[PDB]
């Protein structure tokens, strides 16, 4: 009972799994070998003499970034075929990942996910982590959704995307892999959390005050997002929320399932002890329209739903007071078909302290998974890049060369066009 | 009358003698820079 399976694909998937499974290891007390010196059931198992194997698949067509966990300390933690690798990288090619070289590794991925689901006595969700900006994260990741939605139909599939940033790309064919991979995260995904790298850069710049953060520091905060997300699945609290209730009291009409993340007790030790990080101040920094983890301003969008996950020494009287002061402000606005728009959930477990990383010791936390119509702009910015490139048929010989017909470019743009059209239609 | 004795030595007989061989003994001795020891000290042990 109470198991969730994380499914990492793409190189950013392995690295985000190195931080997330790290945090799950501390948050139940597992040593680096896999031994505690049953809250752990969602993430780890019990293999006899205290062994604790994680419930993950690390999936990549390029062996290099999955080899560093196979050669570091945690070959002995992860089961050695739960780290499925390949030979050639998909190489920023959605065609290569989805049609050509992803169709030989997809057998080992589905076989291992099946074995990781047979030892479950009631499974809540599939927390798939990926990055839609490249090759195997856009390709094989999409195909894995096609196979998962047909063998596990009733199963909910959460998905933490890493959607392309506006001015920062680190890839020039990235607009092609983003637009062409919308259909996996529109019809075969029940929760689509949209993250991008720049918003984590800004949070690290002004809140944590690391001026020059690395991707490993970006994986700090996204690890804190899933810990507060699966907080009620593992430790007791005043109000509990499971992944069935995230996708019920937050998700409107079924195509609109695109949510945004905002953790906000982000602070480091030079600031931390000078201020009261109580319930009122951490939730005002949560609704602040510069701490969104999307580079997507909510001040031109309407909040359709919000999910506050307070986590620590938080009293429910202060939660109901904090939702009052955020409801009385005009800069925060809601759709008319929403008298109640908050699913508050409290976990008694304090936020896990970060020795040697970037955060500090805080007694309470908050994370928002909020669906708004502001998210109709993270795809409009990528429309302009797609239409500019596909006007001159740029970069499309690489796609058509492995068996990706030129047709799919047009109705992937058209599918995102109906996605945009669906978003201002709700906000009328 | 005497005989004027033939003094004469051609180009091919005069103007080269065996030179000393060039003194060459010098390899490119390169001191290897030692491999800079690696701590991009990883995630698990780094923060938790
Ligand atoms: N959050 C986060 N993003 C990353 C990390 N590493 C790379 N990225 C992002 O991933 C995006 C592109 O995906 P890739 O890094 O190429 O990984 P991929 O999906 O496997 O693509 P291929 O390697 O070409 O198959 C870039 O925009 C990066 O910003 C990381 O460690 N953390
Ligand atoms: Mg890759």
């Amino acid at each position: 009972m109470r198991e969730v399976i994380s499914i990492h694909v793409g190189q950013a998937g392995i690295q985000i799994g190195n931080a997330c499974w790290e945090l799950f290891c501390l948050e139940h007390g597992i040593q680096p070998d896999g031994q505690m010196p049953d809250a752990f059931n969602t993430f780890f198992s019990e293999t006899g003499a205290g062994k604790h194997v994680p419930r993950c698949v690390f999936l990549d067509l390029e062996p290099t970034v999955v080899d560093e966990v196979r050669t570091g300390t945690y070959r002995h933690l992860f089961h050695p075929e739960q780290l499925i690798s390949g030979k050639e990288d998909a190489a920023n090619n959605f065609a290569r990942g989805h049609y050509t070289i992803g169709k030989e590794i997809v057998d080992l991925s589905l076989d291992r996910i099946r074995k990781l689901a047979d030892n479950c006595t009631g499974l809540q969700g599939f927390l798939m982590f990926n990055a839609v900006g490249g090759g195997t994260g856009s390709g094989l990741g999409c195909l894995l959704l096609e196979r998962l939605s047909v063998d596990y139909g009733k199963k909910s599939k959460l998905n933490f995307c890493s959607w392309p940033s506006p001015q920062v790309s680190t890839a020039v064919v990235e607009p092609y892999n983003s637009v062409l991979s919308t259909h996996s995260l529109l019809e075969h995904t029940d929760v689509a959390v949209m993250l991008d790298n720049e918003a984590i850069y800004d949070i690290c710049r002004r809140n944590l005050d690391i001026e020059r953060p690395t991707y490993t520091n970006l994986n700090r905060l996204i690890a804190q997002v899933i810990s507060s997300l699966t907080a009620s699945l593992r430790f007791d609290g005043a109000l509990n929320v499971d992944v069935t209730e995230f996708q019920t009291n937050l998700v409107p009409y079924p195509r609109i399932h695109f949510m945004l993340s905002s953790y906000a007790p982000i602070i480091s030790a030079e600031k931390a002890y000078h201020e009261q990080l109580s319930v009122a101040e951490i939730t005002n920094s949560a609704f602040e329209p510069a701490s969104m983890m999307a580079k997507c301003d909510p001040r031109h969008g309407k909040y359709m739903a919000c999910c506050l996950m307070y986590r620590g020494d938080v009293v429910p009287k202060d939660v109901n007071a904090a939702v009052a002061t955020i409801k009385t402000k005009r800069t925060i606005q809601f759709v008319d078909w929403c008298p109640t728009g908050f699913k508050c959930g409290i976990n008694y477990q304090p936020p896990t302290v970060v020795p040697g990383g970037d955060l500090a010791k805080v007694m309470r936390a908050v994370c928002m998974i909020s669906n708004s119509t502001a998210i109709a702009e993270v795809f409009s910015r990528m429309d302009h890049k797609f239409d500019l490139m596909y006007a001159k048929r740029a970069f499309v010989h690489w796609y058509v060369g492995e068996g990706m017909e030129e047709g799919e470019f047009s109705e992937a743009r058209e599918d995102l066009a109906a996605l945009e059209k669906d978003y201002e239609e709700v906000g009328i | 009358p005497p005989t004027l004795p033939f003094h004469g030595e051609s180009a091919y007989r005069t103007d080269y003698v065996p030179k000393p061989l060039p003194e060459v003994a010098k390899p490119v001795e390169v001191k290897l820079p030692p491999t800079l020891p690696f701590n991009a000290q990883s995630c698990y042990r780094s923060e938790y």
